[PDB]
């Protein structure tokens, strides 16, 4: 339920959308298909990462050692181009996937 | 006016936890007009501060008073009118973080503002309108005036 | 124009000690003063020995040492003796050194003491401070200890036998109320001797603006400089420092233009 | 084996400059005071009577390492002032205070010693 | 081996003190008393007198 | 162990955790003596934490100067209650017991052992992994 909550882009909830995307975006969003079903296939494909990590870590032990440090990456990018995180984004969920 | 907020503040504990810091004391208290709660870092060394004293609290992005940045620089020998020169005692600071009851769809009615005078921390409760002019990353200035 | 305006108060003046307070100084000031007086203060003192004969149980640089740490007169003639690293002439002349002389041999069965009183100076105004007398060495029955010295001039900065003072103590704000320093236990801590508080307080209160302006000095004297006489030495030689920047720095500013 | 001579912290060796002057690029009106054979002793009240000019915006030495014999004196003046009349006005302040307090220490002696 | 000229940490002279302080002692003093008697108040100048050994009194029975 | 193998050591890191205590007040002048030991200084002064009745900077103002670039970081100080992360006052520490560097700038926190040892997430730990060995090598002198 956890998983799901924080990780599966939720395009129904136009309210929602409206807070964290822009207006331009959210239409694009909520429109076509083509990029809902992208953002299906990035939960599936998370989803399929989720039960391998279980086969890796049976123990549930989510501490790991990896090259890049993304959430301190992500803290410089925020720091770096002032993101304000109140104000809704412009960056297309598309691009992201 | 360069202002973010002001409003006059009673305080209602001095350091409810305990003396933590010698020199520093951590303030709580609480507005009557805009009923903003206030949690404060102060140097009570320098200023001294007692239970039920009375204060004026201006949080200003300027202290010229003209609208002209400061830069974030000290500038001792600027002869520039200064807003500072109203008030007692004079914080300069960073808001580092900017709280609310924001949900997924609603928006925030009560938002914390964090701000950090050199390690001397303060947070502003109340509601979001009346910390609107609060944004992360921004320098801001603590004015104070005890009121008799 | 932003000098202070200093005022001096002597509160004791001995033989031995100068016990003064300078007010309206910075602490800079006042700790350069005392510094002065331990390491810029020139005195005259014995910096190269010639031993001729030491049969005495110490050796030729025990001696040596011992002969440097001896202090000399050095009132008025400090200041007429040149560096001898200034003086235009050989190692040594009368205008920058004073020749000392010891030649004591034991020949009775009781331990001859070998003191300052047995150094003969060639110049009556550098003699050695205490002609109880300090003792050189002791010599047993058939030993003797026979050696020239030079005395020149040199100050503590160099070596500690230049050094004119027994001790300075320096002090300010006895009571703290400046909290320069912080007592975890106030009460626990004896009152200074320039304490003004009463005996129930232990501290005077916080004094938010106050600043060290008074400052405490006891001077003592190991006997080459009289104790008012090194503190006049050191507030003209630590002049004499600035000045003599000052000429440099006049020179500096004018050659890069 | 490695002792340097006691004479070398306060003498200048041949071709040695006693303080030199080095304008500071990183901000205006901000110049480095390199004094050779001097120690905390010029150093801190010269920074302590440059922080009593108003026109000084920054005043600061230090001794860069203690085996050494160099202070360096940082001086960051108004536009209108210079560092390096800041220093000079720093020690003729210095050499008054000096001077004033040669004479009243002169005229305590004498009042010691006459009663 | 024989009394230091000067005291190690303020440089008072203390070479001058050390038969006197024999002579007090002799007469009974304590050696605080003693010690007070010529004048040294600072206990790093107490310490030089209180704490040395005079060896030079046997090196002086070797004969040369 | 994929972290740093020196850091800061016995007087300087007894000192610097006093350093950044939050009651650590210096003078005008006393700070302009530190910052003549500040090689990577920029030679502006910042503008004092508090301004009236006197000029005084915070302990953790100066050693913003010395921290490198604009890493971040999060750490806690040794003497951090576990049951502060789950109060009222998370990110607002009354004893001052929680490290946050951000924009390179310590905004709040004690230094110790734990944000400037060899520990891996470790203050020096970040300015190598960001700026570099020859940011980090001033780093480590501005700090001593
Ligand atoms: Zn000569
Ligand atoms: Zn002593």
């Amino acid at each position: 339920k956890a998983f799901e909550k924080k990780f599966r882009f939720d395009y129904t909830n136009e309210r929602a959308l409206r807070r964290t995307l822009q207006e331009d975006l959210v239409k694009d969003v909520l429109s076509n298909a083509h990029i809902q079903n992208e953002l299906e296939r990035e939960f599936e494909r998370m989803r399929e990462d989720r039960e391998v990590l279980r086969v890796i870590f049976p123990t549930g032990d989510s501490k790991v050692v990896l090259p890049c440090n993304l959430l301190r990456m992500i803290w410089n990018a925020q720091k770096i181009f002032h993101i304000n995180p109140r104000l809704p984004s412009d960056l297309h969920p598309i691009k992201v996937v | 006016a360069g202002i973010l907020f002001e409003d006059i503040f009673d305080v209602k504990d001095i350091d409810p936890e305990g003396k933590k810091f010698d020199r520093v004391s951590r303030l709580h208290c609480e507005s009557e007009s805009f009923k903003m709660d206030l949690i404060l870092d102060v140097n009570i060394q320098i200023y001294p501060v007692d239970l039920g004293d009375k204060f004026r609290l201006v949080i200003a992005s300027t202290l010229y008073e003209d609208g002209t940045l400061d830069d974030g620089e000290y500038n001792p020998t600027d002869d520039r009118p200064s807003r500072a020169d109203q008030f007692e005692y004079v914080m300069y600071g960073k808001v580092y973080r900017i709280e609310g009851d924001e949900t997924s769809t609603e928006a925030a009615t009560r938002l914390s503002a964090y701000v950090s005078y050199g390690g001397l921390l303060m947070r502003l409760q109340g509601d979001a309108n009346n910390l609107h002019g609060f944004e992360v990353d921004s320098r801001v200035y603590l004015l104070m005036k005890k009121l008799a | 124009p932003y000098a202070n305006q200093p005022t001096v108060r002597i509160t004791e003046l001995t033989d031995e000690n100068v016990k003064f307070i300078i007010e309206n100084t910075d602490l800079a000031v006042a700790n350069s003063i005392r510094r002065v007086f331990i390491a810029e203060v020139p005195i005259i003192a014995i910096d190269w020995v010639q031993i001729d004969a030491n049969s005495s149980v110490l050796h030729d640089e025990f001696i040596a040492h011992r002969l440097g740490l001896i202090p000399l007169t050095s009132d008025d003639i400090v200041d007429k003796l040149q560096y001898s690293r200034d003086c235009t002439c050989e190692e040594f002349c009368p205008e920058c050194s004073v020749e000392f002389t010891l030649d004591v041999r034991c020949n009775e069965d009781q331990t001859r003491h070998v003191t300052s009183r047995d150094l003969i100076s060639n110049s009556p105004r550098v003699i050695p401070v205490t002609s109880d007398d300090i003792l050189i060495v002791k010599l047993r029955k058939g030993q003797e200890l026979r050696l020239r010295a030079y005395a020149k001039k040199g100050f503590g900065k160099e070596h500690a036998k230049w050094n004119p003072t027994a001790g300075v103590a320096f002090e300010y704000d006895p009571d703290n109320a400046l909290r320069h320093t912080v007592y975890p236990k106030p009460e626990e801590w004896p009152k200074s001797e320039y304490s003004e508080l009463d005996e129930d307080e232990s501290q005077a209160p916080y004094d938010p603006n106050g600043k060290p302006e008074r400052f405490y000095y006891n001077v003592e004297s190991c006997g080459s400089l009289r104790p008012e006489t090194i503190v006049l030495s050191a507030l003209s030689g630590l002049k004499k420092k600035l000045s003599d920047l000052q000429t440099q720095l006049s020179h500096e500013i004018q050659s890069d233009v | 084996m490695n002792a340097p001579p006691a004479f070398e912290s306060f003498l200048l060796f041949e071709g040695e400059k006693k303080i030199t002057i080095n304008k500071d690029t990183k901000v205006p009106n901000a110049c480095l005071f390199t004094i050779n054979k001097e120690d905390h002793t010029l150093g801190n009240i010269i920074k302590s009577q440059l922080l009593k000019d108003p026109q000084v915006l920054f005043a600061g030495y230090k001794v860069p390492h203690p085996l050494e014999h160099k202070i360096i004196i940082r001086v960051q003046t108004t536009p209108d002032y210079s560092p390096q009349e800041a220093f000079t006005n720093a020690i003729t302040d210095l050499i008054s205070e000096l001077s004033l307090l040669e004479e009243r220490f002169r005229v305590a002696i004498k009042d010691k010693q006459e009663g | 081996m024989i009394i230091p000229v000067r005291c190690f940490t303020c440089g008072k002279i203390v070479g001058n003190k050390w038969e006197a302080y024999l002579g007090l002692l002799q007469a009974e003093y304590t050696e605080g008393d003693a010690l007070d008697a010529l004048g040294l108040k600072r206990y790093c100048c107490r310490r030089m007198l209180l704490a040395h050994v005079d060896l030079i009194e046997k090196l002086l029975n070797y004969a040369p | 162990s994929n972290r740093p193998v020196m850091g800061i050591v016995q007087d300087t890191l007894t000192a610097v955790r006093k350093f950044t205590k939050r009651d650590v007040f210096l003078e005008r002048g006393e700070v302009m003596n530190l910052l003549m030991f500040l090689s990577t200084w920029d030679g502006k002064v910042p503008q004092p934490a508090i301004l009236k009745p006197r000029p005084l900077w915070t302990g953790k103002q100066i050693f913003s100067l010395i921290i490198p670039g604009h890493i971040n970081c999060i750490r806690t100080h040794s003497t951090h209650p576990d049951d502060e992360d789950s109060g009222p006052y998370k990110h607002i520490s009354p004893g001052d017991t929680k490290v946050v560097v951000e924009n390179g700038e310590l905004i709040m926190g004690i230094l110790c052992k734990k944000s400037l040892g060899t520990s891996a997430g470790s203050l020096v730990h970040i300015s190598y992994l960001e700026m570099g060995h020859d940011i980090t090598r001033l780093f480590y002198s501005n700090i001593q």
